RNA sequence: GUUAAGUCUGGUUUCCCUCCAGGGUAUCUUGA
């Protein structure tokens, strides 16, 4: 079934507003959901989704942790309450990524956890830009909305 | 294509004013995020690409990881640098944009103040905006169109109020630049740079080590690597008006605020500027 | 023409007899129309002297007085000491501008010797503390203007405003 | 012959341009730009003639009577007015641009898609059939680059792809010199194919995040933040100014629709935005 | 029937109570008259999305809403805008409650878990084209009683 | 000033020959540079005369006649039947400006009486019928600009500047 | 708090004497702003006896009387035993506000015991008649006030405003 | 008195809209 973008933003946050058990790193990313639906637009979905990719600061526990994010219901993100928060906002557009079908999920895990793939990734993204760009920011403020809803200010 | 993004760093050095620095930022923040990526794999590196020097320097041979992590600083400042003696100013462009909106102006029967400012101290401006932010953290107010760094004229304008109203009573400030339920009487554009003596972007640092900290025990350096903007750099913009009422105000409130902050960070005294012209052209 | 004398108005007051004329001629410019105080002048340039208020020419531009252009001649016991000017009213720095001006004045500001003996630095001089204010519409509104209570009950606006616009910059030694 | 005169005209930013279509909650930007039913910016008519009409009713004072009578009276209204403005749609806007491999370095391009240039043509049809007004030169131009349908292409350069707006990587094909100017300036002209030149100019918007400064602390107030679309300089929108049949109309036309170049739309007029100029398409296309 | 013109009298009038300062009077005022707009244009789910996002919820400020409910001097604390997005939270949920759409009770245990806030807002999800239905008249009455009671800011 | 006299453009033929100064000189209005036409005048007001057409002054703004300014004189053998004057150029109403012509212009343009035995009825008048194109640029435009036909290969642009560009409202009584 | 001595308007000729500070201290609660009478004050439930108006206190809401609340003493010798209070000057309902609400009032106000003579059946009093209008500014308005009838170039303008804000109810005994 | 080696850190946090305008004027049996 297709679920919309409120829809599948409601069923993201609440993976992801589960999984931070710091509430500091909920906190950040708050602050995170509030200004990179705005990044985007003015840099572009390639440069701003790796650079979350890198603030995330990835290849550690806190990859596997983001893997099973998918399908644990118990995975726990851990980290600096500023790399947490990353990686949330990182699950959440994957997620989009995947459940929009735009992006195969395991190719996806691939190229997030080596350097092969990686390139590979940034072409298939160039080439899939006006599929991606057309409607991820309303997903994006839809979780914006969700975020500073459902959480308090630093 | 990634082919579009392995040649971006030859094409800032070898275009200079004529590459869209916002595009070209915004490219090579793919290269600077993926690091050990494009450092791998018998890449397509030509013989004068800025990247295969990092596969010669060898900063760290116990570990690939940090190796990588000390590269990439290397990098950040690199092109930093880039930027900073590449992207130079040309501003004839700007001085055919303020002459012909000059005479539009005069056209539609307005007053104009043409205002020429200089960069005293390196400046900042917009450093929350968005250019160099993926790559830098820290942006600068830049307009991908004229392809130049500006200061907004909301921010000219709302300095000056601010003065206005400190010296002459937030009533009279209202009463020339307006109010919630009321126009203002006074105009502003932005101010794009006109002239430089050698640089527009100049890199610096700011390293936090007790921000927020509680104690000596968890302090620890931080340093952030920026762009600013050269000092000499002179800005212009205009100040156009109907009644000539509010021109006395303007005269006298340009002149002293300057002086004082017109940027970021100017407690610690960074963005100073100084007026370097000024003139009216009445039309009444 | 008309002669025009300038009133300054620190938190002093030293500004009691000085005029030929006080009530002016037929009117001042300056006006109290319960909006506050009107065409209100500004000086850029100059401060007063707390004591013996006069302007003096202290080449800083962020300097200022603002006080009041009233119709008066100084009491022909003066012109020796104050500055005298014909402008064409578009010159003028006003505040305020409730009217129309003749567009050619006759201007009396007091005037002090740059005092070359000792330096000048200035400092900011506010108005608050209402007792400063109690007594400025019983110096300078009610012997410059009649309509102090007699249809005034807005007192405290033009209290309020003299509390906020006039502000100057003053020599303090 | 329902109209007496046609006057289609380009409408040229001179400044970055603002016209607002107030918030919504669909929208992440709190002032957005106006929109047409197709996504693309565009200049609702009420705006153009608003603006247009406040304007005339200063510049000139004595044809005040004249300007009522064919835009309509303010107060008191006892007669239709007999002009008309079309919504301005979007005919070409900025596009930063970065490519490899061309001669001329460009900072940026002119971008227009096949769908702007169906509803050029479908306004320039549609007014010829009520008029006696037929623009022969606009329509073989535009139907001279409609027959490339389907297929990035460009018109005053030689760019073989590029990146524009740094996210959409396209390769396009040249048009025949034989084109004429459109444009009329140096500038290469872009028209790519709808569902891409659609990302590729609604992220060709500059958006300028402002704040509201506490007064006391110096600092930003709260809730004191929000985003503006405005428009690039030298954006150009293509109007039509249709007028029926009347004596009030032909002086209008000929002596107001003349003197006429620069108007002031939209809002911030008072941090530098708004200037417009209206180039003719009668007088030079 | 006509019955929420007067569901709409009970729960403006609980407003206009729990708004002590006038100043949250006059920003409901112009919040009731912008966000009828907004539900009939966009739809249900994102103007209560931009609703829940603006009245800061949080258990301090959801208890003065669940004793809102019942009680009859409550008073909703916070600051202007934060209290006139939650009095208009709580019209909407008063008129969901008095309809039977959602169960009191699944609504005030779900006010307060901090947890199944997120349920409560995906059954919302669940019922959003029922609901856009239902509460157009309800929202134009409680617009008209604004306009009407309340003086502009 | 010099010598600017303005030859209309109908789809008669009676009105092949009426300048002195054909080829002028560099000083021409009217010119052709691969854009098409430009700089053509129009005069509202005033509707033609077809037989000899002279272009009859009537009250009616939306009376026009659409035709181009090219330097020469009247023949000598006229200014008692023509209107001549001394505009500006502030009063051109020239339709597809080309260049910024400087000022102070003098105007000889084809007159006539009212001759108020008839009645104006004046109708709508354009140019059609190729060979009347054929014809209108052998006998006005070549016997003006001599550049066509010597450095143009794209005769088409000027033949459908005449088609779309120009019109009248003749006198048809 | 501050004194406040609420005189009643009637038709009649008595109002001077239950006072001889007419004015008070600094200020004068009921304004004249050329827009008409503010800070006028109304109270329900009441009537006035039409002999030496003091409000006779009954059970009726839509009876009231419409009167100037005047600020200032009943001179200590008037209203020592009538209804006189002391209010948040909220709960003081002022009509057609436009000033500071002092934050408390000390109101003294004409009463009449319940005059337990017969069933007061209410009289509805609506001021015409100018005469009456041209007395009470004479009688009370130069006496009690001191803004009015000395400045006003408008003297009609403020006196017609008590012809549609000042009908109180009357018992015609 | 000498030998050699540098190491660590590499942006965070707030603010994301506030106020007014929410429609006005004109038109409202004829035969049987």
């Amino acid at each position: 079934l297709y679920e919309e973008d409120y829809k599948l933003a409601l069923e993201a946050f609440k993976k992801v507003f589960n999984a931070l058990t710091h509430y500091g790193a909920k906190q950040a990313f708050r602050s995170r959901a509030r200004d990179l639906v705005e990044e985007i637009y003015n840099s572009g979905f390639i440069p701003t989704f790796f650079y979350i990719i890198s603030k995330a600061e990835l290849n550690s526990d806190s990859l596997d942790s983001l893997i099973s994010l998918f399908s644990s219901d118990n995975a726990i993100l851990r980290g600096s309450d500023e790399n947490v928060s990353y990686s949330a906002y990182l699950f959440i557009i994957l997620y989009y990524l995947i459940k929009r079908g735009i992006i195969e999920q395991k190719f996806l895990i691939q190229a997030l956890r080596c350097e092969k793939t990686r390139l590979d990734l940034i072409d298939k993204l160039y080439n899939l830009a006006p599929i991606i760009s057309a409607k991820i920011r309303t997903y994006l403020l839809a979780i914006k909305r969700l975020s500073e809803a459902l959480i308090e200010a630093r | 294509a990634i082919d579009f993004l392995v040649n971006i760093l030859e094409l800032i050095k070898e275009k200079q004013c004529n590459i869209n620095l916002f595009s070209a930022i915004s490219l090579t923040s793919i290269v600077y995020n993926n690091f050990g990526e494009f450092l791998s794999n018998n890449q397509s590196y030509s013989t004068n690409n800025p990247l295969l020097k990092y596969h010669i320097i060898i900063l760290n041979d116990k570990n690939k990881t940090k190796d990588v992590e000390e590269k990439r600083n290397i990098f950040k400042r690199e092109v930093a640098e880039l930027i900073s003696r590449n992207f130079k100013l040309d501003g004839e462009k700007v001085r055919n944009y303020f002459d012909s909106l000059k005479e539009v102006l005069k056209s539609l029967k307005y007053t104009i103040v043409d205002v020429e400012i200089t960069t005293r101290t390196r400046a900042l401006i917009g450093v929350s905006t968005s250019l160099g932010k993926l790559i830098f953290g820290s942006g600068i107010s830049f307009d991908p169109y004229m392809n130049l760094p500006y200061i907004p004229a909301s921010e000219i304008k709302g300095i000056v109020r601010s003065y206005i109203e400190g010296k002459l009573g937030e009533q009279e400030a209202e009463e020339i630049f307006g109010n919630e339920e009321r126009e203002g009487n006074v105009n502003f554009t932005d101010a794009y740079p006109t002239r430089s003596k050698d640089f527009l972007f100049v890199p610096d640092v700011i390293t936090p080590h007790y921000n927020g900290k509680k104690s000596e025990a968890d302090a620890e350096p931080r340093p952030v690597i920026h762009l600013t903007i050269a000092p000499k750099v002179t800005f212009r913009f205009l100040i156009y008006y109907k009644r000539e009422d509010v021109g006395k105000p303007i005269c006298d409130s340009m002149p002293i605020i300057l002086i004082r902050g017109l940027g970021a960070r100017s407690s610690v005294g960074y963005s100073l500027f100084e007026l370097r012209k000024i003139e009216v052209i009445k039309a009444a | 023409s008309t002669q025009r004398e300038y009133v300054f108005i620190p938190i002093t007051n030293s500004i009691t007899i000085d005029v030929k004329i006080t009530i002016g001629g037929s009117d001042h410019i300056t006006n109290i129309d319960e909006r506050g105080i009107h065409n209100v002048l500004v000086i850029t340039g100059y401060a007063v002297d707390e004591k013996n208020g006069r302007l003096v020419p202290t080449l800083d531009p962020c300097d200022y007085v603002k006080g009041i252009l009233v119709a008066g001649t100084p009491q022909q016991a003066q012109s020796n000491d104050f500055l005298t000017l014909k402008l064409p009213a578009n010159k003028l720095y006003l505040i305020r501008k409730k009217g129309n001006i003749s567009d050619d004045l006759k201007i009396y500001i007091p005037y002090s010797s740059p005092d070359a003996r000792n330096s000048m630095k200035t400092k900011p001089v506010s108005i608050s503390d209402d007792t400063i204010v109690n007594n400025i519409i019983k110096e300078v509104f009610d012997k410059i203007y009649n309509i102090t209570q007699k249809e005034k009950v807005k007192i405290e606006k033009v209290k309020e405003d003299i509390k906020e616009l006039f502000s100057y910059y003053a020599l303090e030694q | 012959p329902y109209y007496a005169f046609a006057e289609p005209f380009f409408i040229h930013a001179i400044t970055h341009l603002h016209v607002g279509s107030g918030s919504s909650v669909e929208e992440e930007i709190a002032l957005p730009f106006q929109r047409d039913e197709l996504g693309y910016p565009t200049i609702y008519a009420s705006s153009l003639k608003g603006a247009i009409k406040s304007f005339l009713l200063k510049e000139f004072p004595d044809k005040r009577d004249v300007i009522y009578k064919v835009l309509g009276e303010d107060e008191n209204p006892e007669e239709a007015s007999l002009g008309t403005f079309l919504d301005a749609i979007l005919f070409a806007i900025p596009s930063r641009i970065i490519e490899i491999d061309s001669a001329k370095p460009y900072v940026w391009v002119y971008v227009t898609t096949y769908e702007l240039l169906k509803k050029v043509k479908l306004y320039l049809d549609s007014i010829s059939q009520l008029s006696n007004a037929s623009f022969s030169n606009l329509k073989n131009k535009i139907d001279t680059i409609l027959a490339k349908e389907g297929k990035n292409i460009t018109l005053d350069s030689d760019l073989k792809s590029a990146i524009l707006n740094e996210d959409f990587y396209v390769e396009l094909e040249a048009l025949n010199n034989k084109i004429p100017s459109i444009i009329n300036a140096g500038v290469p002209l872009l028209v790519l194919e709808d569902s891409i030149g659609r990302e590729v100019i609604n992220r060709s918007l500059i958006r300028v995040r402002r704040i509201r400064i506490d007064r006391d602390k110096k600092v930003v107030e709260t809730g004191g933040l929000w985003s503006e679309e405005y428009v690039p300089m030298k954006t150009i929108f293509f109007s039509v100014l249709l007028g029926k049949e009347s004596k009030e109309s032909a002086i209008f036309a000929s002596c107001i629709l003349r003197n006429l170049r620069y108007v002031i739309l939209g809002g911030k007029e008072t941090i530098g935005k708004g200037i417009v100029e209206l180039r003719w398409v009668k007088d030079v296309i």
